[PDB]
């Protein structure tokens, strides 16, 4: 329906930025917040509609000892949005005590927005685990949105950290916002830097500027979520009957992400469901089965081609599904945005939640666990003594994701009616 | 042979011309193509925020 983003950290504020920017390219807006001649579509979801005719985009900018949030501000696109949100690090401990201690300041920011709004839907949470300024306050934060208001829905659009490594602190990081992100959230969109790196390198020879590209592409995934929203189609223009139908139980929650133009920065539908259930095409790099599979496309379509095209895929027997529940691949389709070149003209976006998930989650499990074990790595650092001199929230964190595996490799078995 | 051929003439040549101009004014001048998908947003429930905020409310009374 209505939804406010808020951005945390360097990165955070970055991909906020770029979400923002191709809002801006997207729509007919100028980057002042005029209206376009051009501009008719729903601009409610992200917009606030301010006096004249101003779509001004609801954005909290929170920022922990900015560096690159200056560059954010020298550009033209600073002066579309923020309606007065503005305030003024490396470890998860460090990151969740300086939240602590200014919680009230940027919950009276959270609080102004939620009494400006008519109404709201969901929570987007856009910075990166285990990366320093996002970490520790974005688990400090999330713990006090949903202990505020338990009324709306979270989803964090988030990458998880699978970079091949010095910084030796990040797994206790992404264990602790892990933890956090089990039982204080609803939905959290997981991707690897390795698999959209490979692909980034695939395309055109770049080594370097990996990162601008992955901006774009988190930009056009955040984009094309909420393209059935902005623009007026039937289904799922309510985010929770979309993301009832993924998860089964409120631990397995993560989905996996595909997108099915590689070169980015017309074809029969079935080829590309096809290239879809792809691991070149997934943003993820024993058997493991899928638990429900939702897709999403946008372009080219043509409308009698849907049944013959979900007939074939039926009929060819591709996916190895989860023996206790009957669930189904489920082909959804939105409009083609406007107002914007249609280049590469289909475009499809998967949302699926799978068990192959819980291999990375183990080997993140395993270094965690070696390094925890050994005891050289976490080097008892004074943020962490003086959040914790016991230190048992680790293990507190250990015992959930530990649960959580169970739990996984149980929903893969055909024995998860009685509980894991 | 015995049939119409000079008195159909001018007569088949009129039938077609009406046909095609009566349906060609619908379309050109009172917009009977948009009509269509006009009660397609309504009755089939097509649009976004009319179905949601009509079924919303009418299913908490019963």
């Amino acid at each position: 329906r209505e939804i406010i983003t808020l951005q945390l950290g360097q990165c955070g504020n970055q991909i906020g930025f770029e979400f923002w920017k191709q809002l801006c390219a997207e729509h007919g807006i100028s980057p002042e917040g005029i209206v376009e001649e051009f501009a008719t579509d729903r601009k409610d979801v992200f917009f606030y509609q301010a006096d004249d005719e101003h779509y001004i985009p609801r954005a909290v900018l929170l920022d922990l000892e900015p560096r690159v949030i200056h560059s954010i501000l020298n550009s033209p696109y600073a002066k579309l949005y923020n309606p007065e949100n503005i305030y003024l690090g490396n470890n998860w401990a460090s990151g969740f005590s300086q939240g602590e201690k200014i919680h009230e300041d940027i919950f009276d920011i959270i609080d102004r927005e939620a009494d400006g709004s008519d109404s709201l839907e969901g929570f987007v949470l856009c910075h990166s685990i285990a990366g320093g300024t996002g970490s520790g306050l974005g688990s400090y934060l999330l713990e006090r949105l949903n202990d505020r208001y338990p009324k709306k829905l979270v989803q964090t659009y988030s990458v998880f950290p699978n970079q091949d490594e010095d910084v030796v602190v990040q797994p206790y990081n992404s264990l602790l916002t892990l933890k956090r992100l089990t039982q204080n959230a609803d939905c959290v969109v997981v991707l690897d830097n390795t698999a959209l790196n490979r692909i980034a390198t695939d395309r055109l020879h770049i080594q370097n500027p990996s990162f601008s590209q992955i901006n774009q592409l988190v930009s056009t995934i955040m984009s094309a979520s909420t393209t059935t929203l902005r623009y007026p189609g039937y289904m799922n223009n309510d985010l929770i009957g979309l993301i009832a139908s993924l998860i089964p139980t409120p631990r397995l929650h993560f989905l996996m992400t595909g997108y099915t133009p590689l070169t980015t920065d017309k074809t029969t539908v079935l080829d590309v469901m096809r290239r879809l259930l792809q691991p070149k095409n997934v943003m993820v790099s024993t058997n493991h089965c899928y638990i429900a599979i939702l897709n999403i496309i946008q372009g080219e379509v043509d409308p009698t081609q849907v049944h013959k095209s979900l007939q074939r895929i039926r009929e060819r027997k591709l996916a190895n599904f989860i023996p206790w529940g009957p669930a189904s691949i489920q082909v959804a389709l939105s409009r083609k945005s406007p107002y914007l070149p249609s280049a590469h003209r289909v475009s499809g976006l998967m949302m699926a939640n799978h068990t192959s998930i819980s291999s990375l989650f183990e080997r993140t499990c395993r270094q965690y666990d070696k390094l925890r074990k050994r005891e050289a790595f976490l080097e008892q650092f004074r943020k962490e003594d003086m959040f914790k001199d016991n230190f048992d929230e680790m293990d507190t964190s250990r015992e959930i994701v530990q649960q959580l595996i169970d739990e996984y490799h149980a929903a893969t078995r055909p024995d998860y009616i009685s509980w894991g | 042979v015995l049939m119409k051929r000079s008195i159909t003439a001018p007569l088949a040549a009129h039938i077609s011309l009406v046909n095609k101009a009566a349906v060609d004014y619908f379309f050109v001048e009172l917009h009977l193509e948009a009509h269509y998908e006009a009660l397609r947003h309504f009755l089939l429930m097509e649009d976004g925020e009319f179905a949601q905020s009509l079924s919303d409310l009418l299913f908490e009374k019963l």
